[PDB]
């Protein structure tokens, strides 16, 4: 009444204000739609296509993560073409994606591997032969690997908008697009450490905790940080009576998603 | 289907030839002779006892037994500590502590096997990416101590060291079955 | 064989073979796990867990390894709503803190706003 | 063909001479075990086969298994395996042939 | 079987021993040789077959007298028709791959896992995490040597189950040994033990 | 086989077979040990078109159980026929070969 | 010697398996059921299979199903050469024990 | 190397050793430690470059499947050289 | 058709639910929620009350000649007030079919026996009662069947730790086995390993 | 408030049933400290009957106590007959359990258990 | 005619030399006494249709064995093993009265899987 609409996802019917996304609405109901660009607190761009679904009645897909939802929208998230949609952008960013799973600190923890093995397919096509980045040095808190990035932008989209850097850009287009600085520039401010969260596939990582763990091992303890007076919430990981790493909590009154440097 | 293993027995005839011939099993003792006879046989045969320990019993490449270490043939370690096989061993035997080492290589402090926990299954080594843990063909070093079957990197880095030429061997012949 | 009247708090220590020691002495915590943010997947902040207070861990002199005298330092639980752990934590003589349930805040967001003649929202990286 | 090597399994302790461990032990079989050796005469001497026995092994972090029968018996020698190949069990047994081969008891009377 | 069927003294070891009925067997739970021995009709592997039995031509060796010794001669009959069996299985064996196509399930290939991109991925997650079994629970039982060897598994939609009994052939039939040693000896409970083909890694577990 | 024209007459004779057609020792009647390499096949899952996992997926085909007689909710429950679980199970036919040993 | 009851303690053997199972995955649980009926084990590890594959869906090879098959009838010739050896043993028989043990 | 310790006792590859008041080295009394003599580090550092002349290089290692996963590295800087991360072998560009 | 998938057969199910609408109907009193599965297994639910009644039925009314007692489990589920659900898996061989039958109980809310009915089940009660302390009424000898003879708890409910409270040892001062508290060389290390993503979406819970 | 009995409506009918068991225990003890060779006297025996009896004084439903009577009496079967050795029997008296100080302060000079 | 079989498979199960008299009192008896059931009750009516069915299958069949093979039970005596069985628990059944409505309906979520 005041302004909601209806809509269904396969069928179920939820109420949604004006300017809702198909994502938030089929999470609304539950269903959590696959994401590699999207992070609910960074200005949203439609570049991995991965959140793609059809509309009921409609011939092509729509990304969830932009498109706002309209009255009587059907949103059909297990359907054929989703789900070919899925998988084709699978292949499309492990077709240039390097065999490092094995020595990559994000391995266990990778959004890409649990969207491959949830919602792609389990073979490779790619009969040729992949590329290959120079990594960047951007400090002594993030390595960079960059043959591992899926070009995203969160790194950029968060440095300009929470940060306010603006030092991380695209250099170059098509193939060869290079995510990163275009000369060798520290990135140190005091929410760096945050780009390592939301990066989903280990390009960017923590140095200190370069190797030392892998996530099943570490058992997590939900803790608060006391470097600072603001109460952050965050996680500490152990492995073996010895803390392994510090990982930020959730509070959206607090530290949503973020800490500083010196705390983690 | 089925059979009968003791019905077979039908309705009763009887002549005096049968009730003799019975009678001459249950007064001579035949069916027992014929034990005796196979004995007999037994005695004047070859016997499949092998001449341990010169003369050992076979195997077969796949043979899992004592674990090793393995090296890239410039002598580098293949172990980057992956921890597959920690994470599927399903005894949790093996232990694993990693850090860059000085080189910036991602490798091992510690890699340690309670071989009193492995329950030699094979799993570490079908889970390696890069065949480093391997489970070699020795089974001939039992011990007069607990403490020496808990293995640590120097301990499979010397078997590796010490078996590769057969490990290397046994790998090549059956890394086409896998 | 009819009705009984109880009329009292349940009590299971004494048919748990649980000792003194790790009943008294013990503080469970009733939560739903943090969403782990290396990840954005939403789906283990679902159910209810319970776990306990942790203890000592010394390295073992021989090897180095880990070594523990708390059985339970790796009890987990899983409940599916928060009066059902609070129910079986009382019932088996635990004490515990509960930690409400943290849902994010619907929010707000258009692929417009990234493009505007006037506001902040403006971005420079497309 | 142990028989071949002078080893003949008797079913008494009080005849025995040595017990081979040959699997998993419990802790409703241990007062068993630790009876039996008790009862059997020295010299006597015990051998750990497989991983159950020398430390609980695939059962290590049960409720009902003793982490190794080190702890309720004393063992000259331990045989890795799970299970041990009877070539291994062998290797073992003359392991102790062999640790007998040095026992050195008189002359130890002899130097007191 | 020349040592040992026609023997007069393996026959009055084995023979009106450990008797057992064809109703107090199905009560008691028995299973296998333990139910046919008695007369029984049953096979796991002609009724509800669970591989490519019912592509295989064996015969069900059924006694009269449940003794131990008609048990005895269904297991050498078993064993012989094992071997025609195997003479088959041996004939036809088809060309091809040995583990499901799917590398969400079974792991791939080393050669693909070290130049494919998913089948690593599949490879690291099967072996650190395992695969996702979705909810439900099922009772699958196969006819083992000893009997009914059956596995009720639940599963959560996790890589663990969430239980697992195991169902023991052995079990059952150590049960009915008081009955079964009814107004018998001490040497005959020991052939009774012997004709239930007792392992107790099933029983006790 | 070492055995001497002698020996083999008595043994034979004693057991009533003809054991040295059926030796328990294995004198080079025996595969190798070193067999040339392999080259495995592969399965059908192999292709490059018309091979999308959402069309062999089987893990996902599951659904939860059909619910009858659900009392706390619905689909709770000339006259019907008696029902078997199963129609009876036949009766077996004893071997053409061998079904009187 | 005339037997009036018998009581089996069994127990003596319990290692807790059912519980280590809920504790590990599934591939991580297979040797279980190897070492739970320690002279037909792949028949175990056939049964598990089977259930696991049912609760997936899913259906094994055909040369998969025949090597299984053979497999189960070769487990099947070894325990009852051990049930009746043993048997045998217990009853005082003890050459057919060294005879099938060689195969 | 294997270098030693004031104690005596050798250091391993890893840097470890007992301080000459660590009780712990009673186990090595009567005994020995056992180290491994063939550090790793030193030895593929004995290795040379392999110069290249494409500006990406795969590395399987060697074998095929008895090697590592097939990575490609990338040889833009002229400076440094581009080390695998299965194995360490070390590639250049060759004409830069 | 496909050669991975399952082949799937619509005939047994539509037998097993002509079943179970048969016992539900036959069987008020006492079913609930009655039901069939993907693959091929009915599974009827009851008030334990119904025990006997039920299985008796099942063992000797003329179409259901559930005569052989398979199992006889319980599954712990601490979230629900009655933990413990207790499984009977059955068999008909005249059918060549089978059937599970499901109850549920309590620490302090035992059920009856069906030694009267299968006496394959004292056993298995008494290992139900051992495990996780499940009484059950009119059993002749309920004791522990797996446990020590000495032993405190119940192992296979999910409150109990794997590797117990107490462990075994010789002591030479005493000369027996004597029973210490827990104290482990190497801690048991627990893995997180559920992937945060929705695997099967059609056993989503709605919120 | 409603629950169903398992034997006793009331705790005064499981304290008839606890008072029997105690007379059971009380009665056996010599014959067990007599057959199982146990090297103490029948006096110790009564007083950790009693102690085992006491620590469990606490309950107030008839359904706990009525199953930590059955458990008694398994216990009390278990020992009748000899199925338990004097093993499990001076489990009870744990002789060896180096004994936990009540003193907050030893608590805490040794380790950081409360 | 089909002299009375030697014997059965069954180990203790006795050969019967009436079986089709013993097969009627049986079914005789199980529809007399299933008339104190109420009429409603289900089982009334399915257990009078299968004993009425075995019943005319009797009347109609002189012949033991192809008795045997038109009445799907195994031989002549399971048959009657089984009649009186049935007939035991229509008594066993007449004192339970299950043709009443569900005892107690189940806490919310008891049977709710997963959770
Ligand atoms: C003595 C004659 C009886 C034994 C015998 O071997 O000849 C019988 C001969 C061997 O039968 P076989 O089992 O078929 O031969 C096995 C292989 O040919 C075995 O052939 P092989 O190539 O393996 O080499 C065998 C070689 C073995 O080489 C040796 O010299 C070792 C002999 C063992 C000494 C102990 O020569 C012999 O076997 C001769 C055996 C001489 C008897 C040794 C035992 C007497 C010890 C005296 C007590 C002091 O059989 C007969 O000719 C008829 C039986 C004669 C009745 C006596
Ligand atoms: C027809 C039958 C034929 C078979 C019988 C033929 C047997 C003949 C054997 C002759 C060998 C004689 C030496 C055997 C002594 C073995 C006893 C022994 O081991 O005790 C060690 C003992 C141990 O001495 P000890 O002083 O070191 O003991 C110290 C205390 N304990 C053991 C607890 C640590 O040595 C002797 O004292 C024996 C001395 C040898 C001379 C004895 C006469
Ligand atoms: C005009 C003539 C006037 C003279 C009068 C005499 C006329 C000749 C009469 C000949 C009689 C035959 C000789 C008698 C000896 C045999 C006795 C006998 O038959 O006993 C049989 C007994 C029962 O066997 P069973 O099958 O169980 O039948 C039970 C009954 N329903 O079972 C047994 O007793 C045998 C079982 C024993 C098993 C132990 C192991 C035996 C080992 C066999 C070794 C053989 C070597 C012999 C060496 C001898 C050298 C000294
Ligand atoms: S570096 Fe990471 S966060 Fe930045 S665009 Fe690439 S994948 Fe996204
Ligand atoms: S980002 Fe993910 S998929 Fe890529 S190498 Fe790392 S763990 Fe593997
Ligand atoms: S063989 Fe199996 S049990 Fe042994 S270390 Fe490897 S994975 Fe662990
Ligand atoms: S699986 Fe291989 S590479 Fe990975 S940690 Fe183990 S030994 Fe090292
Ligand atoms: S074979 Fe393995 S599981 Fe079995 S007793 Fe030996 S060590 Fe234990
Ligand atoms: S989530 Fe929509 S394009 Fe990335
Ligand atoms: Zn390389």
């Amino acid at each position: 009444a005041s302004n909601l609409i209806e809509v269904f996802v396969d069928g179920q019917s939820v109420m949604v204000e004006p300017g809702t996304t198909v994502l938030q609405a089929c999470e609304k109901v539950g269903m959590q739609i696959p994401r590699f660009c999207y992070h609910e607190r960074l200005s949203v761009a439609g570049n991995c296509r991965m959140c793609l679904v059809e509309i009921e009645k409609a011939p092509k897909v729509v990304a969830a993560c932009a498109m706002p939802v309209m009255k009587g929208w059907n949103i059909l998230t297990n359907s054929e073409k989703s789900k070919k949609a899925r998988e084709g952008v699978m292949e499309f960013l492990l077709a240039n994606h390097p065999l490092d799973c094995p020595i990559c600190d994000q391995g266990g923890e990778c959004d890409l591997q649990d969207q491959s093995m949830m919602f792609g397919s389990d073979r490779s096509r790619f009969l040729e032969g992949k590329r290959a980045v120079e990594d960047k040095n951007i400090g002594p808190l993030v390595k960079t690997i960059m043959t591992r990035c899926i070009q995203c932008t969160r790194c950029i989209r968060f440095a300009s908008e929470i940060a306010g850097v603006d030092d991380l850009g695209t250099t170059g287009r098509g193939n060869d697009m290079q995510v990163g600085t275009y000369i060798e520039k520290m990135f140190m401010s005091e929410l760096s450490g945050n780009v390592i969260d939301i990066c989903p596939v280990g390009a960017l990582t923590s140095k200190p905790y370069a190797f030392t763990a892998r996530p099943w091992e570490t058992r997590k303890t939900e803790s608060i940080d006391v470097m600072d007076a603001v109460g952050s919430n965050i996680v500490v990981s152990t492995r073996t009576g010895e803390v392994m790493r510090i990982l930020p909590r959730m509070h959206e009154d607090i530290n949503e998603e973020w800490i500083s440097d010196k705390t983690r | 289907t089925y059979k009968y293993v003791n019905k077979k027995e039908q309705e009763s005839e009887v002549d005096m030839k049968s009730a003799t011939d019975n009678a001459a099993r249950i007064l001579m003792w035949t069916e027992l002779i014929r034990g005796l006879g196979m004995t007999l046989s037994y005695l004047f045969r070859e016997p499949a006892t092998i001449n341990y320990p010169f003369e050992k019993g076979p195997l077969s490449p796949r043979f899992r037994g004592e674990h090793a270490l393995r090296r890239y043939p410039s002598g580098e370690e293949r172990c980057i500590a992956c921890k597959l096989c920690e994470a599927i061993c399903p005894a949790q035997a093996i232990t694993i502590e990693a850090e860059p080492r000085a080189d910036g290589s991602r490798r091992t402090t510690r890699y340690d096997i309670d071989m009193t926990k492995c329950i030699y299954c094979g799993f570490c080594q079908e889970a390696c990416p890069v065949d480093a843990i391997v489970e070699g063909p020795n089974f001939e070093f039992s011990t007069e101590t607990h403490e020496e079957l808990l293995y640590n990197k120097e301990k499979l880095l010397n078997n590796g060291d010490k078996w590769e030429a057969e490990i290397a061997a046994n790998i090549q012949a059956d890394y086409l079955y896998r | 064989t009819q009705l009984i009247t109880v009329d009292e708090k349940l009590d299971i220590t004494t048919l748990t073979g649980v000792p003194e020691e790790h009943i008294k002495t013990r503080k469970v915590r009733i939560f739903v796990p943090a969403r782990n943010n290396m990840q954005s997947g939403v789906n283990n902040t679902k159910k209810w867990k319970m776990e306990f207070d942790t203890r000592e861990r010394w390295e073992n002199p021989l090897m180095g390894w880990a070594s523990t005298a708390d059985p339970l330092s790796n009890m987990v639980l899983t409940f599916s709503a928060k009066e059902d752990a609070i129910a079986f934590a009382e019932k088996n003589g635990w004490s515990y803190d509960v930690e409400e349930k943290k849902v994010p805040k619907p929010k707000s967001k258009s692929y417009g706003a990234n493009f505007s003649w006037n506001k902040r929202t403006r971005v420079s990286t497309k | 063909d142990m028989d071949r090597f002078g080893v003949v399994f008797r079913a008494s302790p009080r005849q025995a001479d040595v017990m081979i461990v040959a699997g998993t032990l419990t802790n409703k079989m241990a007062p068993a075990l630790r009876k039996v050796y008790d009862q059997m005469p020295e010299p006597r001497y015990v051998v750990s086969m497989g991983s159950c026995a020398n430390g609980g092994g695939y059962y290590h972090y049960s409720y009902s298994v003793v982490r190794g029968c080190d702890r309720i018996v004393p063992v000259d020698i331990y045989v890795p395996g799970c299970p041990p190949t009877a070539e291994a069990l062998l290797y073992g047994i003359l392991q102790l042939q062999r640790k007998i081969k040095r026992e050195q008891k008189l002359k130890i009377w002899y130097r007191r | 079987e020349e040592m040992l069927t026609n023997n007069r003294i393996w026959r009055n070891r084995t023979v009106d021993i450990g008797v057992v009925t064809a109703e107090d067997a199905l009560n008691y739970g028995f299973s296998g040789v333990m139910l046919r021995g008695s007369g029984i009709q049953w096979d796991l592997r002609k009724t509800q077959p669970y591989d490519v039995y019912d592509q295989v031509e064996f015969d069900v060796p059924i006694g009269s007298r449940g003794d131990c010794y008609d048990r005895y001669l269904c297991r050498v009959e078993e064993m012989r028709q094992s071997l025609r069996i195997i003479e088959q299985c041996l004939n036809k064996m088809p060309p091809g791959e040995i583990k499901v196509d799917d590398a969400k399930v079974s792991p791939p290939k080393r050669a693909e896992m070290k130049t494919s991109m998913e089948s690593l991925i599949h490879h690291f997650k099967l072996y650190t995490e395992g695969y996702q079994v979705p909810p439900g629970a099922t009772y699958t039982a196969i006819e083992a040597p000893k009997g009914e060897f059956g596995v009720y598994l639940v599963s959560d939609g996790s890589s663990r189950p969430y239980r697992c009994k195991i169902k023991a052939p052995g079990f059952a039939h150590l049960a009915g040994l008081d009955k079964m040693s009814k107004g018998h000896m001490l040497a005959d409970v020991v052939a009774i033990i012997g004709t239930q083909d007792i392992v107790f890694g099933e029983i006790d577990r | 086989a070492s055995a001497t024209r002698v020996i083999q007459k008595l043994r034979n004779w004693a057991s009533g077979q003809d054991l040295q057609a059926k030796l328990q020792l294995r004198y080079q009647e025996i595969a190798k040990r070193t067999q040339p390499p392999p080259k495995l096949p592969v399965g059908p899952s192999h292709k490059l078109s018309n091979n999308y996992y959402c069309t062999r997926d089987g893990r996902r085909e599951v659904v939860p159980p059909s619910i009858i007689m659900s009392s706390q909710k619905a689909l709770v429950s000339t006259e019907k026929k008696a029902v078997t679980p199963a129609p009876p199970m036949k009766r077996w036919e004893l071997s053409k070969d061998q079904p009187y040993l | 010697e005339m037997v009036r009851k018998c009581d089996p303690h069994i127990g003596l053997l319990h290692r807790g398996t059912e519980k280590l199972i809920e504790y590990k995955t599934y591939l991580q649980a297979l040797p279980y059921f190897d070492r739970l009926d320690y002279v037909s084990m792949m028949c175990n590890e056939q049964a598990y299979s089977i259930a696991v594959e049912k609760l997936l869906n899913i259906q094994p090879p055909p040369r998969a199903q025949w090597i299984r098959v053979l497999f189960g009838e070769i487990t099947r010739i070894l325990n009852h050469i051990m049930a009746v050896t043993t048997h045998a043993l217990d009853i005082g028989a003890m050459t057919p024990f060294f005879w099938m043990f060689e195969e | 190397g294997v270098q030693v310790s004031p104690s005596g006792e050798k250091i391993t590859h890893t840097g470890q050793v007992y301080d000459e008041k660590d009780y712990r080295r009673v186990r090595f009394v009567d005994r020995q430690k056992e180290v491994n003599e063939n550090f790793a580090i030193d030895l593929i550092a004995q290795q040379p470059v392999n110069e290249v002349e494409h500006r990406i290089i795969a590395c399987d290692g060697g074998g095929g499947a008895l090697g590592h996963p097939k990575v490609y590295i990338n040889l833009d800087k002229e400076t440094k050289t581009g080390t695998c991360g299965y194995c360490g072998l070390q590639f250049k560009q060759h004409h830069h | 058709k496909r050669p991975t998938v399952r082949p799937r057969s619509d005939v047994t199910h539509k037998q097993l639910s002509a079943f179970g609408e048969y016992v539900a109907e036959i069987l008020p009193k006492y079913v609930q929620q009655v039901q069939v599965s993907c693959l091929d297994e009915l599974e009827i639910c009851i008030h334990p009350d119904g025990v006997i009644p039920t299985l008796t039925f099942l063992r000797d009314h003329t179409n259901a000649q559930f005569k052989s007692l398979a199992d006889l489990t319980a599954v712990d589920v601490p979230t629900r007030q009655n933990r413990f659900e207790i499984v009977y898996n059955l068999l008909s061989l005249r059918f060549n079919s089978r059937i599970r039958v499901k109850t549920y109980a309590d620490e302090l809310t035992p059920i009856d026996s069906i030694v009267s009915v299968h006496i394959a089940a004292n056993w298995y009660e008494r290992e139900v009662w051992d495990m996780f302390g499940v009484f059950f009424f009119n059993h002749p000898d309920l004791r522990r069947i797996l446990t020590d003879y000495g032993f405190e708890g119940h192992p296979f409910r999910k409150d109990f730790p794997l590797t117990g409270y107490v462990e075994l040892r010789y002591d030479d001062e005493v000369k027996r086995v004597v029973a210490e508290p827990v104290e482990l060389a190497q801690e048991f290390r627990k893995f997180d390993l559920n992937s945060p993503w929705e695997a099967f979406p059609a056993y989503r819970q709605p919120p | 408030t409603s629950v169903k009995p398992i034997f006793s409506r009331d705790l005064n009918e499981a304290k008839r049933r606890v008072r029997e068991l105690y007379r059971a225990w009380y009665r056996e003890v010599p014959n067990t400290v007599h057959l199982m060779q146990l090297d103490i006297t029948v006096k110790q025996g009564r007083d950790k009957v009693r102690e085992m009896f006491m620590k469990n004084a606490h309950v107030t439903d008839p359904r706990v106590v009525d199953l930590l009577v059955i458990k008694g009496k398994m216990e009390l079967q278990e020992t009748i007959k000899v199925w338990k050795q004097r093993t499990h029997v001076m489990r009870f008296f744990h002789e060896t359990e180096t004994p936990r100080p009540k003193d907050f302060l030893s608590k805490f000079y040794m380790g950081h258990d409360p | 005619a089909g002299l009375l079989k030697k014997t059965t498979g069954l180990v203790g199960l006795a050969v019967c030399d009436t079986p089709h008299e013993r097969l009627t009192i049986l079914y005789t008896k199980t529809l007399d006494i299933l008339k104190h059931f109420p009429k409603h009750a289900a089982y009334r009516k399915y257990t009078e249709q299968i004993t009425n069915e075995k019943l005319d299958m009797v009347k109609a069949e002189p012949d033991v064995k192809k008795l045997e093979a038109l009445l799907q039970g195994g031989e002549v005596e399971e048959v009657i093993l089984q009649a009186e069985k049935e007939l035991s628990l229509a008594r066993k059944m007449l004192k339970w009265k299950p043709w009443e409505p569900l005892v107690e309906e189940p806490p919310a979520n008891q049977w709710k899987w997963p959770i």
